[PDB]
């Protein structure tokens, strides 16, 4: 309202369309940071009507349309989570609904479709058989899955389930996306105080200057203000750029995730989880995204003797895709990451020239076919 | 074009100015008037003070209106000095006293600011920058007496002058040689009063005036007097200036369900800002909201495309301001359209802006793309026959300007 | 003889309704669980301010005495419950306390074990203020746990200097406030319920 | 002169501060120009829409002014047909899967 | 530690606070940098004698 310190106000030239330039070029930004992890699936791939997934159940994930049309922990991660003085605070480009359709087009997609709606168009497969192709890709042969499907569709339903409605016992969880909310609040209350503070005036109060002192004075108890809100509000649109670099990083990262896990399958150790990575689900958080990551850990610690090579007709034989393994009285071949012995064929192997180089071969038999 | 310092615009939302709604009349309360000071009890007594030996009220702990003195006709003169008697009406003091005497028509012209002779020098003495008013009314019709009212008495003679405000009462034998008077009239020895003889044929110039003289005391302990305070009618879901007991501000008044404690006058939100007030003529607490503001933004197409462009008011209702209420604020000239399109210029909360089809700016929800069923069953499978080589543009910043800058060459140069 | 002050005496530090927040002041309080004195009448020194409280069944206490002085040379402060009414007065008044129903120099003039009564008296030349509450209790001796919030009563005129103070006549007890710093639960209603004294232990400081 | 100084000086700190936080962002994109430099140009990335939208095949940089271009190169699947499809197919009492 | 200069910094309000919370910020980050690069592995796994 006051058209005096309006008026000094004019005194420090640019500094008004600086800030409000910064706390636009933010403002931006948040949109793009959403686009970049959300919109990058080129049609809504919808859902299809029968659930014939094999045995694995991801109406935990699937949107629920009773409800915006989130998921079931797509709502739980909303519920855990859930001005004035010059201050506006501006909605985002996509909604809560928008980014949930998102959401859904990509897992929709990659359920029915595996990777391929990433390189090109969806391609239908059965999701037994996505999972097969997701079992050779971590050097596990696929009669591993469809010889235990049951058993792991199973310990998948668990898994999804019974642990991932923990989300309904606990919100500490989320503490990455409650900060966030959190610092921004605690920033914008801060520079709202900014407002009662005197910095060296007679009154922070801006009329109480101009009804108490002669107008040659009252300019420069104005001038006091005008310094330090000038100050109060720089450091805050300051730490509102160093805080959207750090966002811009977080966006970048789960833009990343959602290309590499989800509408692929990554190679990168402990990129998508812990343990050889199969798959991840994205699911909407208030600002923020939660990639479910699927992934396989092997599970047993006794032991065989091995060789890297066996002779035979004076002749080194090496595992063609595997280890030899003895049993304590008899040698196999196995697949490296799960045990299935195999008898030593001269198939299941290759030759490489004379016994005597390679340091610890064993003798043994290769059966020919 | 004016934000952008620039003849030519590119097609875009822009953030142009800020608008705010603006207060349609000021509003002013304060408690029912009551403790009104004590005056008349010093100009309407049927006795009056005489001036060898004059009378003083004290006025305290109450509201003054000194108004009443220069408006009502019962007074035959007023004259003020230092501070005008309008100002004695925003003014406050911890003391405030009024003087009263009776004077002839020829000598009330003696009270005033460093005058001499016998009213001034031992009567009554004003300083040279005194601050007050006083009231002189003709009173032949109640001080006058057949042969003379004697009551009525001036001092004539004193050992020396008074100093500034000095009051006294003294009547000790005035001693005009070397005879020691021995507390009585005779040789060189005199009575040191005389009387104006107040008779009711007089003229004007040996007329009884009735006199009283303002003064006031502002102190370290806080002011105990004021003068009047304003009020006005209370106005509601309108934009207003207000001032509840002195507490300025401006927003919109509304009812509230708040529960004020009986000693609590206002209510505060979380950031220590005023959001209630209570209305001191009533048991109303009045909810307070600021009056509505935002930026606002013109949408546009490119001016080598088209000079048609439509303005979003940015988080403000169109009751506040062809006409469509998006949830991101009121957007004027702009088309709603039922359509969806790929988001071209976005608004907020879903909506976005183009220039379309006899064509105009149209706003419309953005389409996050073409819905699709991929052909899932448990027994079927698609497979590609053909492979089309895609190049692709990817383009990354990697350095910047290489500026510096002298800061002693550009604070001083 | 000695009482424990607990967590008592919390008034309303300004006339503002807040609700369902926890505010932070720095005003003259009892920091919490302090030494009173405890009585059953000397003249005492009166500090930065007076907490009083007192066994209410009986209404043997009629008033009090504050000033410099409280003996000529100067005005001093006397307030005493004339049955009906309270008379506030300043004159430079000289008397014993004890003879209390029989009591210019002058300025201004006013008039307004079963329970506790609890009252605070505070001063800054600024005015003069008074505050209190009251409650049922049982029949003990000394003050019993939980919190009460006193509300203003008045903020006399009186413009006064004070350093002493006397009562006129239960159990009553005498405490001081000083300067500290509390935390102040405001619930749904606007009254304060809870508070916690920031100066008083570790754990009240976090 | 104090009051000159007091402004200017203020004015390009505040110009330094925000030219500090934009260098950390085009130091952010030069760091990843140089990852798709080592993993798209020199080599063949089998990571997901890194080098382009597509099966990667290669990529070729292009100068331009303060920037970097890569051109990627990408396999895209095109005219896909239906076909009936299954996990295993059964022989003499034994299952068979595809190699 | 002037009690005189105290008193002025007092009408300056939140800056001090501000100040000391986000060097606090990059304290706790310190450790958490090191926990990320360091702490990757779930026991302390050793070497054999020979
Ligand atoms: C999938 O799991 C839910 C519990 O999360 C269960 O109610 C539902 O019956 C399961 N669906 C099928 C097809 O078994
Ligand atoms: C097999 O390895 C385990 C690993 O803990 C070890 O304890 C055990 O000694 C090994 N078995 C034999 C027969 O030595
Ligand atoms: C090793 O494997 C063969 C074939 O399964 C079995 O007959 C033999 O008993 C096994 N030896 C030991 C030590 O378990
Ligand atoms: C393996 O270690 C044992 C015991 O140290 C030794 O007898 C044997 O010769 C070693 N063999 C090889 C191939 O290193
Ligand atoms: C392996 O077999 C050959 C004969 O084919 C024999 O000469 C050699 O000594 C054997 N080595 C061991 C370690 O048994
Ligand atoms: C100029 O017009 C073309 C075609 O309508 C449009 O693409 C472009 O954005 C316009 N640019 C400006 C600066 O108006
Ligand atoms: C706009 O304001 C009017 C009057 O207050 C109200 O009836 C209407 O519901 C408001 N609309 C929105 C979307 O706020
Ligand atoms: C959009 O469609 C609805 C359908 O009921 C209609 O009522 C509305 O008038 C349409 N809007 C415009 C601008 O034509
Ligand atoms: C593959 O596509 C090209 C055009 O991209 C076409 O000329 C060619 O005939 C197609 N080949 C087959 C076998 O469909
Ligand atoms: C608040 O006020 C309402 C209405 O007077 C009352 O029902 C409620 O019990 C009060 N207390 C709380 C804690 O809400
Ligand atoms: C057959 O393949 C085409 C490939 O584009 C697909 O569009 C279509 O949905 C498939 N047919 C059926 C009946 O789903």
């Amino acid at each position: 309202d006051s058209t005096e310190c309006s008026n000094l106000l004019l005194q420090y030239g640019s500094f008004c369309t600086q800030l409000n330039r910064a706390l636009t070029g933010i403002a931006v930004e948040q949109d793009k940071n959403t686009q970049e992890v959300f919109a990058q699936v080129k049609q809504i791939y919808k859902t299809p009507p029968i659930k014939d997934f094999g045995g694995f159940n991801f109406s935990q994930i699937l949107p629920d349309p009773s409800k915006s049309k989130r998921s079931f922990i797509e709502d739980l991660l909303f519920n855990k989570v859930t001005k004035f003085n010059g201050l506006t605070v501006l909605p985002p480009l996509l909604t809560d609904e928008m980014i949930a359709q998102y959401t859904s087009a990509l897992l929709a997609g990659t359920i029915t479709s595996g990777w391929t709606f990433g390189a090109g168009a969806a391609l239908q497969i059965p999701f037994a058989m996505q999972m097969a192709y997701r079992f050779n890709g971590i050097g596990v042969t696929q009669n591993v899955l469809y010889e235990n499907q049951k058993l792991i569709a199973n310990q998948f339903n668990s898994a999804i389930g019974k642990i991932q409605d923990s989300l309904s016992s606990t919100a500490s969880a989320l503490g990455k996306l409650q900060d966030v909310v959190n610092q921004n609040a605690q920033a914008l209350n801060t520079l709202v105080k900014q407002l009662s503070s005197n910095f060296g005036a007679i009154s922070s109060v801006l009329n109480d200057i101009l009804s108490r002192l002669d107008k040659v004075e009252a300019e420069v108890q104005i001038d006091r203000l005008i310094t330090g809100r000038l100050q109060s509000l720089q450091t805050y649109v300051t730490q509102q750029l160093i805080r959207a670099a750090e966002i811009r990083a977080s966006a970048n990262l789960a833009a990343t995730k959602m290309s590499e896990c989800v509408l692929g399958q990554s190679k990168r150790v402990d990129f998508c989880g812990k343990g050889y990575h199969l798959m991840s689900f994205p699911q909407s958080a208030p600002h923020g995204v939660v990639f479910l990551h699927v992934t396989y850990v092997p599970a047993q610690e006794k032991n065989f003797t091995t060789a890297p090579a066996i002779c035979h007709d004076g002749k080194a034989h090496f595992p063609r895709e595997g280890v030899f393994v003895s049993n304590g009285t008899h040698w196999f071949v196995t697949q490296r990451n799960f045990y299935e012995p195999q008898i030593i064929t001269t198939d299941n192997t290759f030759v490489s020239g004379n016994c005597d180089v390679v340091i610890g071969i064993v003798n043994n038999t290769v059966y020919d076919p | 074009k004016c934000t952008l310092k620039s003849f030519t615009v590119e097609k875009g939302i822009y953030q142009t100015s800020n608008f705010r709604v603006q207060p349609t009349e000021s509003i002013v309360r304060f408690p029912n008037i009551t403790n009104l000071c004590p005056f008349g009890e010093v100009f309407n007594a049927t006795r009056f003070a005489s001036v060898y030996a004059w009378n003083r009220k004290r006025i305290s702990n109450c509201v003054a209106d000194y108004s009443v003195l220069y408006n009502s006709a019962s007074f035959s003169t007023f004259k003020c000095y230092g501070v005008s008697p309008t100002k004695l009406n925003d003014l406050c003091f911890t003391n405030v006293y009024a003087d009263s005497f009776v004077i002839r028509g020829d000598e009330v012209r003696q009270i005033a600011p460093g005058q001499t002779g016998k009213i001034a020098d031992y009567n009554y003495k004003l300083p040279d920058d005194f601050t007050g008013c006083v009231i002189a009314w003709n009173s032949n019709n109640l001080d006058s007496k057949v042969g003379g009212n004697y009551n009525y008495l001036f001092r004539l003679f004193r050992k020396s002058n008074l100093k500034p405000f000095e009051r006294d009462i003294s009547t000790e034998i005035y001693q005009a040689g070397s005879t020691p008077c021995n507390g009585v009239e005779g040789f060189n020895c005199y009575f040191p009063l005389q009387s104006y003889g107040f008779q009711p044929t007089n003229g004007v110039g040996y007329q009884p005036y009735r006199v009283v003289v303002l003064s006031f005391e502002l102190l370290h302990a806080p002011a105990t007097v004021c003068g009047p305070k304003k009020s006005t009618n209370l106005v509601k879901n309108k934009c207003v200036n207000f001032n509840f007991n002195g507490l300025t501000g401006t927003g919109v008044l509304t009812e509230s369900n708040k529960k004020f404690l009986p000693f609590q006058q206002f209510g505060r939100d979380i950031a220590d800002t005023t959001d209630a007030v209570r209305d001191p003529q009533t048991l109303e607490i009045l909810d307070i909201t600021p009056c509505s503001f935002g930026g606002v933004s013109v949408i546009t197409p490119g001016t080598n495309t088209s000079n048609q462009v439509a303005v979003l008011y940015q988080g403000v209702n169109c009751t506040e301001v062809n006409v469509f209420q998006t949830r991101a604020g009121c957007l004027i000239g702009a088309e709603h359209v039922n359509n969806s399109y790929e988001c071209d210029i976005p608004i907020g909360a879903g909506i976005c802006a183009s220039y379309q089809t006899s064509q105009s700016v149209i706003a419309y929800t953005m389409s996050l793309g073409a819905e699709n069923s991929v052909a899932y069953s448990n027994n079927s499978i698609a497979i590609p026959t053909n492979f089309t080589i895609s190049v692709t543009t990817e383009i990354l910043p990697v350095s910047m300007t290489k500026t510096s800058v002298d800061c002693t060459m550009y604070i001083c140069g | 003889a000695y009482t424990n002050s607990f967590t008592r005496g919390v008034y309303y530090p300004d006339k503002v309704f807040r609700s369902s927040v926890l505010h932070s002041t720095q005003d003259l309080f009892l920091p919490f669980f302090s030494n009173v004195t405890w009585f059953h009448n000397p003249v005492l020194p009166f500090n930065d301010g007076v907490y009083f409280a007192s066994t209410e069944k009986s209404n043997i206490i009629r008033g009090w005495i504050f000033g410099t002085t409280l003996d000529s040379k100067t005005q001093s402060l006397l307030i005493v419950n004339n049955a009906t009414n309270v008379v506030i007065k300043v004159c430079e008044f000289q008397f014993c306390n004890d003879p209390f129903l029989g009591v210019n120099n002058c300025t201004f003039e006013y008039v307004s074990f079963k329970n506790l009564r609890e009252f605070v008296f505070k001063n800054i030349d600024g005015y003069f203020k008074i505050y209190s509450k009251h409650t049922p209790i049982n029949l003990v001796r000394d003050l019993p746990q939980g919190f009460s919030a006193l509300e203003p009563l008045v903020d006399l005129p009186i413009g006064i200097n004070i350093t002493r103070f006397q009562t006129l006549l239960a159990a009553y007890y005498v405490g001081y406030l000083q300067p500290r710093t509390f935390l102040l639960k405001y619930n749904e209603n606007g009254t304060i319920t809870d508070a916690v004294d920031c100066a008083l232990d570790p754990l009240s400081e976090t």
